[PDB]
This record gives structure tokens, C-alpha cells and sequence, in this order.
């Protein structure tokens, strides 16, 4: 992959503010200090970092992977209805689809009141399984209720020359 | 011609610029020494150590390069001496009545330390801003709302109360726009607060009159980077309105003197490469010289027995040592009272000042 | 005994493995409150209360730089993921009572000061409520103790039956003369470690840049690197309170006090107060330093600011920007529903992952849980840890002496040496992280006076609020 | 009754204890919370010290950036460590579950404020009032009162599985709570629907 | 493959795996060299290092694929030269050739994993002083000792040295030596109009004396001033083999030893000629002087082999590093394992210290990454010196 | 050799910035701290080593009020003492500053204050300069009724008993040339005088230069000071082959000094004369507690201002002859 | 010995240190690296026990750089005789 090389991706509004990344294409971890790609449903290892448009900021993470040695599975709403009228949460400046969001429409399934969060006494289940099987559980201060939207379980652990050869 | 001259060459320079006009019209002189000794040069510009004051020529200066990062000011200036001199050999009508009806002093660079310790490709978007003695020159003089340490404002401000000077600007950088004084607020509150003058009016039109010839500043909009899109409507503004300076150069010249100044933001990119240079020449030139000529507007005469303090606007100015006042106004009628110690005054009334050459009276105490 | 000291000076902070032990010592003085009398007080509908006054004194150390210096915060944040209290010791000694008389000061030997801890949690916890009192930031200043007082419920001005009457001498107190000291060891119970980091991966950007996905979206188009806010995701940014958008920059403002009217508040008692700093939320998205929440930050005081209208340079505004990888900003929506509508108050959601607002240096430190049935993320909202049990509040009182109810008194006030010694345990920083990370350092250009030092008039001053969030992590 | 239990009376239990939960064999409930808290999460400060903290209190003079301290006047704007519950009580004052007004938000009326668009220097900020409001972090409240003519008990996720009652995933000796206060003034008993917060704690 | 920096208690164990393809002679042996740090320390593991440590220096390593163990061929490492495992644990490398100036050694003559114990070698300072050598005295307190302040009214005055005339005070101590080093400015114009980088560098007798003793680059408010050849000056990425452009080198500064050895481009002082007064451009050890070393960098090299003569000086490397009198010996996939005994910082300061952080605003590439075309670069040369001691 | 001691209160227990930039010529430019702190000097041999115990006893600790200035005895009022055993501070010992023991057991001293100095560019501080706060240190309190000690063991010293940097040639039988064409060394652009320099009728500031008794602070006359004597190519560095001796130790002149703590160094003998010390005796800091007056009754945040007058005597362990005022002639060298 | 102090690199081998290499074009700041060929240039390590050339002024735009010979040297670090 890649020629053996780490290539440094991204995509900027020169697509549109929404589809802007940056990462690292690497050529190719128990303690899970890689970017956790897995989980997202994917069909070679790439990851993402932190951006401001298609350029970096400081805050992003250059990894080298060279540089290496639950609940049995079986209500809050967010209410559903292709794009204008989708039902999409806001990260920083940056509509996302909540596809397929909470477990319950033009992104809810896996291919007046109208969100309400958490309340006392109140009872739900979990998206079903078909299908993605586990997804890492974010590492984070808070979470409520951690399980993978898209169905699964919520694993909190799932003659010399001196360039470089071509 | 794209080069930044230093040490030396500024001088070099300056005086190459006064050997390109007739013999007799320039003399490069030093108002002082920066802190490193690094003289402040100043050019003084007129038919015929900074000489004798010519009569019924007001004295105009254009201090750049006053902060040590904003050097488009300093090469500009070099370029208005080189420009001055050569029209004056070619015989530029323009230029021949400007220098011949005006005291041009022209100071390059105030700040020469903080230019050598500026760095070439650097827009300011520290970077030799302050002096060697890390003193910020534009937050040094006395805020009308130790000098020790700043030799460099000593030397001006010395070189200020020598003087009548009538009309004058300091050309800086980070942005594209003329900033008329009171730079600073009672309250001291970081931006917004309005802080007119006496003659904020007259201010407006000296602003004006810079920014409406600059291609740039006559749009209104600096558009660069770290601005927001901070609009400056006819592309003037005022010192507090913009942001809040303590102790601005402009301000002391106001208040402390008989001086109109206004702070002129050539062009966003403090440092620019050498290329740019001419450019920046070009959208500087003709704007600069109306800045000359906007001396000549309002009232001017002289004062003789049959330090004369002139009275119009809550601001006062005094005559020369040969009796001679300036003081600039726009079209009107205007009630300008003569008061001399010991000399019972004169208020001559309805002075009419048209747009244009400024109107003459002359006064017998 | 009087001629003797009863405990030494400890200030200093060991760093031993993963653990950081931070004492300090403060000098202390301590007046007679409201005249040796318990004072009945009370006062818009908003800002209606009901309380009492009391004479006794309360030690604060819930502020971060009681105990740790800036050079030791610096060296807490740039190197661990996070850190917790494990333990603190609370020591009072070196006493001195003395009376002032009209003027002068002599030492009163014979006199007493009560000293007691509420262990048991049964005196209204005032502590948690971000008030000033706290050690000072500097060792060498002398700190004056707060007052001690406490709220009840209130219609209007006016109790209701329900209202609490505490008197604090009810309570059993250590006495202690000029030889006498009094100590306290307090254990912090399992508390989560404080996010000392910053997510290196946004939420909405944890999947692969080089794979499609095998799932559809109504496009029916499968998610891909091109298209990728419409990957199928398993998270949602954390709940949101929308915030009004104020601009530093003073001109991008309405030109109107829209400062209470506007602001963001919640309705409790038919009595709205401000939701200050609200629920954990990113105070900008990139590029927009300019804007902050109307009160949804911490807004720390530099040294000598005005207690009432202090401008904009004379305040520090604090920056939740480094959570926005997880946490949807403050000022704006939290998403787009259908009806479409746009969702400005969001509450939680199943899935939903959020960070904690950060904790600071001249922040807070801890906050006690309130008793109740139940609680969501029981974490304080101004940062910090949330404690069911927090350190007990330690009330000191200068005993009357006399010199119907005897209403003259010997005016007397008390002086003394108070240290806190708290154990806090570090999470050792582990990535594989290759580029330098961004670590807190302080200006290496020439400055008039240096940063978190005295001046030249003896004032000790914090120039910026230092946050905690330096190095990452991925999600 | 024998010590911290009780064997099956409703005054007795109701005058003297915090809380009370069924022991048999019932699985670890949570003790049913018999008081109403003595402060409200707005007045859980301290009325004599203002706060370090600094709020926004002024925007106009023109247009300025003013900031003020919390203290015992400016109340309200104090800056808080807790939200109350989500949108609980039955009405306000001088308007049964009046009890958990301290906590709970008024059931009859909204939770709160939230900012609605997004102000510039030709957009007034517009406000929207929150009727329904959701679970949020630092949020806390009281359970609905137990009566001794109410019920005593009653999937994949669930958020607070508190019916009013104790909540049983396996749904008479009762486990309680003594009181441990000294609150100086005498409590509120009951004398002659019967409620069960009659005693009172702090937040 | 091994390659990550464990760090357990004061040390930190940082193993890296590459793969890998006058007069005098040239051998057809290639040889194996690790000498500069990027090859053993990430620029996160060198920040690391850098932020926390007032000094560091290698313990023993382990070196898995003949060696000189005795030394009997020309240690040709040590001159910092290419070849070296790259910083970039994924970039595959050449091994550079061997060859030797004078005897001829024959190679295969000798016969053909290993480890390597480091002798006991002074910590390196990885720390900038925050006293000046001249302002180690109590700025309220006067000098019982006096100084000849007064000759003329002609007479003889003598003064206690006090705050007020602080450079007259007695001092114990004085400044390393100087050799000094001709000034070139960065900002070009301030510059000389002639080609002086041979004619007027600072070379002994002709070798260049690069970068010859450890002396500040420059002194206060100077930055843009470099002595001619007396700083380590590293390429940017694609740099050009010759004549490259100013833009194109990272020159390293050394001004964090400015408040205990002279600046480079500066006398040492003035002596008395007999009243005339010389300068003194070059000075050699004199009782009672201190001076710091040259700072090593991520880039920069290691160690260096002191020459086996029958006396030196201060035998540390004028490049930077560690001299050892046997350092790790030539090696005529591979796995480099270091140790490294760190010297953990106990200060009292109370402001926050300097500590190396990245940019925060927004960049094209991350710094210390691969770009878009996957070549790995260093932006600047990463100093040592960031936390702070007292003299 | 014990000595009864007096400490005031320091700049009102407050630690104050002080700086000098450019009179003051940018070679007096400082910036640093001064501490409300005191500290301990027994540098001087009036007042080679193996070990030395220090006692700081009897301290009574006395409040002075104003009206009348009637001084009394406060019993509860402590003292904060510490020694720096790691270093942590700016060591100003070894410069030869005053405070020292008097030589005369009977007199009575002050203690001098302590401060230090940071880096500077004119005035003004840098990125690099730290800020000691002296109170961040675990300092013993002690009462009427307490007493500080340690004991403080030398290193291996040598036995107290060549390289040139020329000096100017001074005449004691009468331009100004004290500065202009005195012997200095240049560092960080500040010319810092070299005194007393290496060691080798005197030269312009190569010796050291005692002051006899009622000796004025400046310009003081020949007859007022003592000098002492220890009795082409200007420069000369170290050579293979040549041998030195050290510059003298006198019965006024100072004992030890600090050597810095550097990547190198040569004969780290101090140019004072004495002993170079790698880990010199611990300087001794030493503080009246403050003790605030009455505050207020009702809060207030900022710190307290007003404090007690106070002081602290105590007593302190570690031709020539006395109106009482005791006199050394003459400097008395060892060789 | 059978090497001399300033031979003690590779003829082989480029250096990876720059050295400044040329002043002059009009002024410029040429940098190369030290190689088998320019073999004086390149950076070392140690120095000899005409000591060599100093540098005596600070040359300026006008100042030539004028040198000086250093006829006696003391010791410096990285210093090595026989």
C-alpha cells in the first residue's frame, strides 16, 4: 500500500464544509493507541485527526505504525423524516447525518415534541444485530447509555546516497 | 529599485536622493541617536544643522518605520525624497510649487533598531516592533488622557517642540487605513468608543484626502488576513474607534503642538519582500504628495507689531518665530481671535476659507 | 504550650510515581463575625432569599492554585492524561488571639478559638460555589477567613415553614489556646480522573479515510471518503443547552443589554436563574476565538478588576474549544430534526459521548453532589470533581469573651498558620503519538515583569487563565 | 419496629426517617427519599461572599463587554454547579408534589431559557422558551412522593428505572433510615392522600 | 521489530528497527551508524525528554542485524555523516561505505548481535541557566570589598561595590573561553558585499573551526547574528547538496549558555596593552571559568570517540554529544536498543518554565510528519535547553 | 563563635521586583527579586573546612508600636528558618556581601536582607527568568521557647597553600581611568569588571581591597582601605606545563563560595580566594511570621496590608581590639 | 599517530551539517554541505593543542572582516595534543 509511504490525505471546501478531513494514509495494538478505525463499517489502514478545512492544526496526531513493537444483547426520540431535509446533528461547524442515530426514515435504519432526550422512568431498546458486531466505546468523561448506534455491543476495550530508497 | 536599505544605506540613500534634486534644497540632518547609536535621519526638503526657517513655508513631516516591523513606511519615504528631488530637477510644476511653498521634513525610519531586527517575509499576521530596549515608541509619549529608556521619542519630541509644524502623518502597517488622533479614550476601553477633537472635521478631510488616492485604502475594505472583515467606512477612521493606544505619537503632536497628524496604514503585510516594493511605491506616491499639499488649506498669515496664540473648536495654536500661524480649516466662515500677552488681542471675524489654497490675513497687535 | 510552636511551614509538592503530594501552608487571620450574633438576612423576584448569617469563620482551599503552583500545574498538565485527589491533611496551628483596643494589639494568651469539621455533612455545603476566601494563590500572602452563611427556602424575603435554623455551636468543637493545634486526615472517595487531555480525532471523524463503507444512505449510496457526512456513525456529540454568541470584538455585538434579557437561563421555583457556566459545550468552532457562550464559560478576574461592570481587558475569558471534537459548540444548534426543525436545547441521547468543561488553575476544584434521588453525570458544572462526600467544611470561630444575654465584648481577633496537604494520583501519559504535542509554556520574549510572579509593588498576579487540556488522545 | 427496622405506623415512619426501602427477598433499591430538601439548588451559596467567577452583565454603555462579579445581589447570575431536573414539582409558590420545588422544576411551566439564533449587529438575540428538556450532565432531582394510598413497587437500556414507588428489576420487613440532623428549629410532622417528605435535609 | 521508547522510572529505553539495503582508502565494507538522536528518539519522545529533564545520557545498547570492540580501525564515526538510520522508522536506508584517511587497514583481516555498556559519562545539560555569571550577587546588599573607582579629581578613590555599580562588584567566577567567530547577519543587507565565508572564517591552522568551542550564538535582541562556522547548521528537507539557500538550512542557536559563555561573535574583554587598552579575541582556560557545552539536537549527533592522545582538554565534542574515550564500536533489518539515565529536574521556580511546544494555528502538514507525497521532514532543529537551573 | 543577631521585617512581607536599565549604563542593568526574607552569612573567616553545626537559639521575637515607640515582648509570634540543603535557590553567598558575622563577638548585627537576580535584557525579564518564592519551602517555626539547628558536613576540598590576564598599572604615590583602562570581561554585552580575576603598588582591580573602620561606602581615600598584595602577550590561557597558585584567603576575606553548576569548568577555585564548593554550606533563610493586625469585620478578599511592626533578636552558633568600636589594621594574609 | 586531527572523517561520505559557503553573489547566504572535497570546510569535533585565524571587528555593510593570528593559544574544550 502506498508504496510503503504514509500519505497525508485530506479534502477541503477547494467539497464542501461537511466532507472536509485530514489524515494519514499508512502502508499497512493492545493497548489501543492507534486511531480506532474499526466500527465504522468499513468494506489498507488509514486515519483521521483534527482539522480546520483540508489543513491540520496543531492538535493533530502524526502516528507511525513502524513506531509499534457487556450486556446480552436482546424511548427517546430524535425525530426522522435526502440531504436538505435529513435529520443531521452539528460538530463544530460541520452538519453530520445522524445515520442511523438513536435506536427507534431517511437516515434511522441501516441499509409537539419531536427530539426528546433522557427522562426518569422511561424504558427503550437497542438497535438489532444483522452486520457490524462490536464498536469501541469513545473515550470520554461522559457517555449515556454506551452502546453502537449502529447495532452491537459497547466495548470499552474492543555510491552512497542518503535519501531514502525509492 | 526593490532593495531594503539598512544602516548606512539609509543614509546612503537619502543623501543620493538629495544629490538627485538641485544643490541647495536638501539637508539631511539627525534629530538624535536610537538606543545602539544608529542615527535617526531625517531629510529637510525646501528652495533654499536643519538650517534656517524659511518664511511663509510651513513645516510638513511624514515619520515612518516608527514601529520597527512596519517598514513599507520607511521605503516610501526613501522613494518620496527620491521623487521629490528628481521632479524638482525635471521641473514638475506640482512638485515645484510644493516644495517651493512647503518645508518638507522627511523622517524614514524612527525605529532603526527594530528594523534591523526585523525579519524579511514577515507580515505581523516579537518581531522588532519595539525598540532594542523593548519600549513600545507608540506607547511612550505623554498620554494627554521615562524617556530615558526611549531616546528615539526624546529626539522626536525635542525635534517637535523646536518646530511649528503644520500638517503631518506617521505611516505604519497591519492594515490600510488613516487614522485621525485622539487614539486613545478616557474610559481606555479597547475599541469602539468615538473620540472626536476640536477639529475632527478637518481630521476626516486630511484622512480623506490620503485614503481617497490610495487604490487600496479608497475601497474601505483592508481584506486581510486576522481582520474579520473590519470595514473603515471611506477608508478613515478614528484612534479609539479602531482600537485603544496609550500614549500615541499622534495624539502628543495634537494636543502638545500646533501639528494635524494621522496614522496611515499602508498595507497589511508589515514586512513585505523586496518585490512588492514598487508596487507599494505606486499606491503610495501621488496619495503622499496630496498629504503635502493639504497644508495649504485653511487659514495662513503672519502677525506684526503695529508667540501670537491664534483662537478659532477648543483648540489653540501658536505663531512662529516670525509671526507666521497656519491653521487648517475646511470651507467656511470662521471667527478667529489674536491673542498676544501684553498686546490687547484683535477678533477678526467672519474669516471665509475656501476649498483649496488656504486664506491669508495678516495681523497688527 | 505558649512558647512553643505547634506545627512548622510546609509548602513544597512531591512528585513520587504516579503520585503528587501538594502541601501548603497560608497565614490566616480570623475577626469577630457579625459581632458573636447569629443575623437573620434576606432581600427583583430572580434574586430573592432567605438565610442566615453566621459568626463563624470557614477555611476554603476548593480553588487549584491553593495548592499547586504554576510551575506545578505546568508540570501536572504537560505530562499526564489526567489526575485525581486521593487524600488530604488539614492542619491549624501556630495561634495567635489577640485584642485590639482604642489604639493597639496585645496577645490575649488565655483566649480560645472552636474549631470544628462537618464530617457528617449536616451545615448547608457552601463550599462548591466558586467564593472568594480560597488560600491565596501565593504563599506569602495572609488571607482573610470568609464568613460563614447559608440560604434556605424562601418566599421572597420571607421563610417558609420548612426553613433551617443551624447554630453552628451545637456542634461539638476542639478549643484551642495559643499551644494548642488541630489536624483532620480526609480520604476522597472513587472519583473519576479529570480529562487532562484534548481528543487528537474528532467524533464525527473516527472512521477510515481510504475504506467505503458497506452500509447505504439515501443518496442509495454507500458511505465513502468523498462523502463522509454521510457515513453510518455509532456516537453522537454530547447534549446540548444552546448559549447566546457574544464577539470580543465589541462592534459585532447587538447594541443592546442583552446580557440577562438574552441570556441563557433556567426557570426553577417561578424563579429564573442564569445557567452559569451551563452544561460542558465547545465555547466557539474553529476560527471563531472571537465568540464565547453570553454565560456559558468560566470569566476568571485579573489582579485589582473591578468587582462590578470590569471591561473586557480587565477579565479572562476560559475557552472550551479543545472539546469540540466531542462537545457540539455552545452559541450554536445542536443538529436538524424533522417536523424540518432545528434543535437548540438537546438533552441526552443513547449513544451521545461528552467531555467534562475543563478544570483550571485559579479554578475550582471540587463540588459536593447534592442528596438527591437521582442525578445525570453528577460532574460540576463549573469543572472539577463531584463528590458525594467532598472534604467537610472546616468552621473556626473566635470564642467571646464577655468584658439579658451579655452584648459587650473584648474586640478580638485571632491570627494563625493553616496547611492542606492533598494526594493527588497522575494517569501516566502513554500515545504513540510521533509529532511533539502542544505543552503549556510561558512567553520566551522579553516581558516588563514576569508571568505568575510579584511585580514591583509586592502584588502577585495570574496573567491568564492556564486550562488543562494540552496533550490527546484518539476517541 | 426494632432499630433500623419495621415489621408489617405511616405517621411513625413518615416523622422520624430520611428513608425506607422493603428488605423482604427484595433486591438493593435505593432508599425511597423521605424529606424535602431545606435549600433550593439556586441558594446552595454562600449569601455573604461574592464569587470569583465573573459573568456578563453589560453590553451597552454604544456597545460594551461588561463583567460583574456573583455575590449576594446579583444572586440569580451566580455562576452554578447543578441544573435542575428535566421538564417534578406541582406548582410554585403560593399555587402533591410541591415538595421537590427546590429540585424539580414546576410541572405547570417551563424549564428554562435557551438561546434561538444567532445575534449580529443587525440581529436581535432571540430566545427560546425549553418545554420539554431532556437528561443533561450536572442536572439533578427528586423522585415523585410514595403515599400510604399509593403503589410501593413496580429491556435493553433505561435511564433512572424509578416508577411513584421503588424501582424492582424482581419485584413486609422495611429497612430505614434514621434522621441525622441538627437543624436547631423543630421539623414539620405530621398531625391530625398522606404525604411521606415531612422531615427536611440540605442539597 | 522493535521500535518504541519505554520509559520506567529515570530511565527511558528507546529501541528503533530500519530496514536497510587528503589521502586514505576506501573499503568495500559498509558500516552502521546511529549516532544522530532522531535515529533513537521520536520528536514526542525528544519533547519528552526535553520538557522534564535537567540532563540525560546513554547507559548501554543493544545492537541486533563484525565490530571493532577494541578500536583497532579508524573510527570514522562520530564526524557527522550521512548514512545514519533515518528519523523515520518506515524510510528505508543505504548503508553508507567505509572508508579512512591517514596505513592501511585491511578489514577483512579482523574476524567476522551484540552490546555495549557506555563508560561513566557527565550528564549532558539539558537545562539554560536562569542566572547571568555576572549576576550571581544579592541585588540589596553591598560589597564589603572596594574597587578603585576614582584616579582623578589626580587621586585614588575606591568604592563598595553595591546594586547601583553592579558590573564594578568582585566576582569569583569568569566566563568560558573565546575564540571568536566572525558575525554574518541572516537579515543579507546588513552583510559585508564580499564573499568572506573562507577569507574571514574562524579556522585554526588550514582546517575551518566548525563550529569550534561552545560559545553563544548570539547576545540579547540578536537573533538574526550567527558566527560565520561556529554553529551546527541542519538541512531542510530536499535541501540542495551545495550553495543552498538560506531558506533551505535550519540554523541552530545557542544562546540558552549566553549567561555563562561569551558570545561567539564577541571579544572575551579587555586586558591592559601597557593607559591603553587591547582586546582579547581569543582567550584560553584561566583559573575560576565556567562555560556550558554545545546543545545537542534531535538531529544532531550523539557521541564522538576522543582521540587517544596523550592529553585533552575537556574532552566533550565541539559538535555536542558525549565524549567517550571508547564509544560504541563500528559495525562492519536492524534493531538499535539505547538506554539512556535521565537526570530528573527538582526546581523550585514558581512562574511556569519554557517548554517545546507545537504550533497551534493552522498548518498545510504537520510539523514532524510525512506530506502529501509521504517524505518524512524535520521543520527545526529541536533543542535540549528548556528548563532552567540556577549557577 | 556565637553572635547576638536582629532581624527586621523585610519590605513589609512582600516579595517586590526590582529592576535597573539605562544613568545605570546598560553594564548595572539587573532585574530579580527582592524577599522579605533575611538570611544567615558566616562567610567571612573573621567571623581547610571538615564540618560545621549551626544553632539559631534564644529568639525572642518583639512587636514596636507608634504613638511613643514602646517595643514589647510577643510570646506566640514565630520565625520561619530553612536551609536550602538542595540548592534550590539563587546561592548569593560567596559574593562578598555585608551582613556577614562581625568579627567582634560582642557586636551586635543586622541580618541582611535576601534577594537575587534573574536573567535581564536592560530592566526587563525574559521567558527564561524564574521567580523563587521562598515561602514554597518547608521552613521550621519556632517560638521564644524553640531552637534550629543542623550540622553541614564538607566535601573533599583541597588544603588551602601560571595562566596571565594582564592588568592595568595602578600606583598608590598620586585621568580617570578606573573603568576605561581597568582589566573586564565581556559577557551577554554587559563588560563586567574582572575583580579580582585570576591570581597573580597594585594592579588596577586585580586584588582585593579591604575597607578599614568609618569607611566611606564610595570614593573613599587610600588612606581609608587596605589593599592586599600577593607579593608581545597580555592574555595567556592554560598551557601544558605551567603551575599556579590560588589567590590568598584573609582573616576578612571570604571562606567558601558556590561553584556553579556547569557543564565545565577550570581549577574551579574562586577568584575571592577561598574554597570552591560544589555543595557549599546551605544558605540559611530566615523570617519574621507576619503577623496581620486586626482586619476588618466583614470580608474581603484582597490580601491583608496591615501587619504588626515587629523584629526578632536571637542568638546564633557556628592593634585588633575595641569608643567601644572594634578595628582590624590590617588585612592578615595566610602565606 | 597515522592520522592527523583534521582527518579523521570519511572520504567517502557527505556530511549532513551545512556550512556557510558563500556571502557574495550582490549579497546573498550560500550553504553546502562539508564533503570529501571541500574536506577544510567540514566540521569536526576536536582542535590542535600560527595557532590559527580569529576574527578581530564585526563586520558591517562598509567594515571589511578583518583577522587576526592567533600566535598563542590556551587550552579550549575539545582540545587534544600529544
Amino acid at each position: 500500500y502506498n508504496n510503503h509511504l504514509y500519505k497525508q490525505i485530506s479534502n477541503g471546501t477547494s467539497a464542501t464544509n461537511d466532507n472536509t478531513y485530514f489524515g494519514y494514509s499508512t502502508p499497512w495494538d493492545s493497548e489501543y493507541q492507534l486511531p480506532y478505525v474499526l466500527g465504522s463499517a468499513h468494506q489498507q489502514y488509514g486515519y483521521l485527526t483534527l482539522n480546520n478545512g483540508s489543513q491540520a492544526v496543531g492538535r493533530s496526531s502524526f502516528y507511525c505504525l513502524e513506531y509499534f513493537p457487556v450486556p446480552f444483547h436482546s424511548g427517546p426520540c430524535y425525530r426522522q423524516q435526502a440531504w436538505t431535509a435529513g435529520t443531521k446533528y452539528h460538530l463544530n461547524g460541520r452538519n453530520s447525518l445522524a445515520n442511523p442515530g438513536i435506536a427507534m426514515p431517511s437516515n434511522g435504519i441501516l441499509i409537539t415534541v419531536n427530539s426528546q432526550g433522557a427522562l426518569p422512568g422511561m424504558v427503550w431498546q437497542n438497535r438489532d444485530v444483522y452486520g457490524p458486531i462490536w464498536a469501541k466505546i469513545p473515550h470520554t468523561d461522559g457517555n449515556f447509555h454506551p452502546s453502537p448506534l449502529m447495532g452491537g455491543f459497547g466495548l470499552k476495550h474492543p555510491t552512497f546516497n542518503q535519501s531514502k530508497l525509492n | 529599485f526593490d532593495r531594503y536599505y539598512h544602516e548606512e544605506e539609509l543614509e546612503s540613500a537619502l543623501r543620493e536622493a538629495a544629490a538627485a534634486g538641485l544643490p541647495g534644497l536638501a539637508r539631511l540632518f539627525s534629530i538624535g541617536r536610537s538606543v545602539e547609536g544608529r542615527p535617526l535621519w531625517v531629510l529637510r526638503l525646501t528652495a533654499g544643522a536643519a538650517g534656517p526657517l524659511l518664511p511663509g513655508r510651513p513645516q510638513v513631516k511624514l515619520v515612518g518605520n516608527m514601529h520597527g516591523d512596519e517598514t513599507v513606511s520607511r521605503q516610501v519615504l526613501i522613494y518620496l525624497a527620491r521623487e521629490l528631488a528628481a521632479g524638482y530637477r525635471r521641473g514638475d510644476p506640482r512638485l515645484v510649487r510644493l516644495l517651493n511653498t512647503t518645508d518638507v521634513y522627511l523622517l524614514p525610519s524612527l525605529n532603526p533598531d527594530g528594523f534591523e531586527r526585523a525579519r524579511e517575509g514577515d507580515c505581523g499576521f516579537a518581531s522588532g516592533r519595539d525598540n532594542s530596549r523593548g519600549r513600545d515608541l507608540n506607547r511612550s509619549f505623554p498620554d494627554q488622557f521615562a524617556l530615558d529608556e526611549v531616546p528615539e521619542v526624546r529626539a522626536l519630541i525635542e525635534w517637535i517642540r523646536r518646530n511649528k509644524f503644520v500638517l503631518s502623518g506617521n505611516l505604519h502597517g497591519g492594515s490600510v487605513v488613516a487614522s485621525y488622533p485622539f487614539d486613545d479614550s478616557p474610559e481606555h476601553k479597547a475599541t469602539g468608543i468615538y473620540s472626536k477633537t476640536s477639529d475632527d472635521e478637518v481630521f476626516k478631510y486630511l484622512a480623506k484626502a490620503y485614503a481617497s488616492n490610495h487604490p487600496i485604502m479608497k475601497t474601505g475594505e483592508p481584506h486581510c488576513p486576522g481582520d474579520e472583515d473590519e470595514t473603515f467606512k471611506d477608508g478613515i477612521t478614528n484612534g479609539a474607534h479602531w482600537y485603544d493606544v496609550e500614549g500615541g505619537m499622534q495624539d502628543y503632536n495634537y494636543v502638545w503642538a500646533n501639528c494635524f497628524e494621522i496614522t496611515l496604514e499602508l498595507s497589511c503585510c508589515k514586512y513585505p519582500p523586496a518585490s512588492q516594493l514598487r508596487q507599494e511605491w505606486e499606491n503610495n506616491r501621488e496619495s503622499l504628495i496630496t498629504l503635502i499639499e493639504k497644508v495649504h488649506i485653511g487659514v495662513k498669515g503672519f502677525v506684526k507689531d503695529s508667540n501670537a496664540t491664534i483662537s478659532v473648536i477648543n483648540h489653540n495654536i501658536t505663531t512662529g518665530r516670525f509671526g507666521d500661524f497656519y491653521r487648517l480649516l475646511v470651507p467656511g466662515t470662521y471667527n478667529l481671535t489674536v491673542v498676544l500677552t501684553g498686546y490687547m488681542p484683535l477678533t477678526v471675524t467672519n474669516v471665509v476659507v475656501k476649498e483649496g489654497p488656504a486664506t491669508e490675513v495678516d495681523f497688527s497687535l
